[PDB]
């Protein structure tokens, strides 16, 4: 299972968002060096936006926010957090307007 | 009925299906290889090489793109079913004959499961095409 | 006059089927419900249409024009549609002769895409280009017609039967001329409907 902190963002164009995760893989937390995130399963958002908050809470920042193109029904970007190669089903909600 | 034009039919629906999934542009840019956990239950990387598995894939991807609630997967399902009763027609003539925690991920996460289930039916779909030149086994 | 024509139509995605049938020999006949009827055939359509005896009702929108439009949403590629219309008056039912229909094979494709025109002044040859729409995937046919811009076009049309043709090259008779054209599309076997012409292309002249 894995925790957002928040669960869901809300924010205008030009803000900006942060999300922090916990995964916890097969009963134990990784270590939040070893965890990465990704965009829509699409694309590894860039190191230099990773921050440690501490060894198991990892933080995404981003920076002049653009506003999220839709993709059919989906209006938001999914936000994944993933435990190196192997990402879970679940995602981050993240709406900018 | 004429085998040849019931292949030909098979090949022509299966480009038809693998050109849509292509048309949604969030489904062509996920790799279909990067594994996804939590999803297993959606078949990824299984050799196809029956009839009788091929049928029952069709079914999986049926049924799970069945509960998204979009007209393109409702319309990408029923082109599937259509598939698979053409696979039923190609089964009877070599003379051989054929036999729950996706509810949570809908719900939790349906975003991941379009994605996920788009990609595998593509990688699918072009597997079983390359495959349908070789006479394949019941 | 229970002879009634249904004709159906998918459009250029194939995404739907809309059914049309008019009730002109019935709207005299008050008092009764006409509605339409259907059933579905896992594959193809029989030699010979019957009218089975477990089917659904459609429903179908009165038009401004006085026709009935049904609209099947999602379709089955490659289901038989068997449909009829079924009058249910107080003292019986009446059925029109049941007619079958292939979605595949009543597809109107999207007008040919990218759709250029250019006059090659070394050769004297005005050279057309496109690109097929994306469905069907059946081998199309391609016919174009062409002419010079002006008040009152008078139109010239070019047939090509080649299915892997990807351009046309027609001798002119005024090289100095500005051209327009527009392109459809058909599939090659016959069963379906033209398309659209293609958005109008203009050529150049320097
Ligand atoms: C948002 O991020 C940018 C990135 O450099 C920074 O300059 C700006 O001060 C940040 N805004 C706030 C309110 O923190």
């Amino acid at each position: 299972d894995v925790v957002y902190f928040p669960p869901k963002i809300l924010t205008s164009v030009g803000s900006n968002a942060s999300f922090h995760c916990i995964y916890k893989n097969e009963n134990q937390i990784i270590s939040s060096k070893q965890i990465v995130w990704w965009r829509n399963l699409a694309e590894k958002i860039p190191e230099i936006q990773y921050s440690i908050v501490s060894d198991r809470v990892s933080k995404v920042t981003f920076s002049n926010l653009k506003a999220t193109r839709p993709r059919g029904k989906f209006t938001y970007d999914a936000v994944y957090c993933c435990n190196e190669q192997a990402c879970h089903h679940r995602y981050a909600e993240l709406y900018v307007i | 009925v004429p085998i040849q034009k019931v292949q030909d039919d098979t090949k022509t629906l299966i480009k038809t299906i693998v050109t849509r999934i292509n048309d949604i542009s969030h489904t062509q840019s996920v790799s279909a290889k990067q594994r996804v956990t939590g999803l297993d239950f959606i078949p990824g990387l299984h050799p196809i090489l029956s009839l009788s598995k091929m049928d029952q894939t069709l079914a999986v991807y049926q049924q799970v793109l069945t509960s998204l609630p979009s007209q393109n997967v409702l319309q990408i399902a029923n082109d599937l079913e259509n598939l698979r009763d053409l696979l039923h027609l190609l089964a009877f003539s070599k003379s051989c004959s054929l036999p729950e925690s996706l509810d949570g991920v809908l719900e939790a996460s349906l975003y991941s499961t379009e994605v996920v289930a788009l990609s595998r039916l593509q990688g699918s779909l072009q597997d079983i095409l390359q495959q349908l030149d070789v006479s394949p086994e019941c």
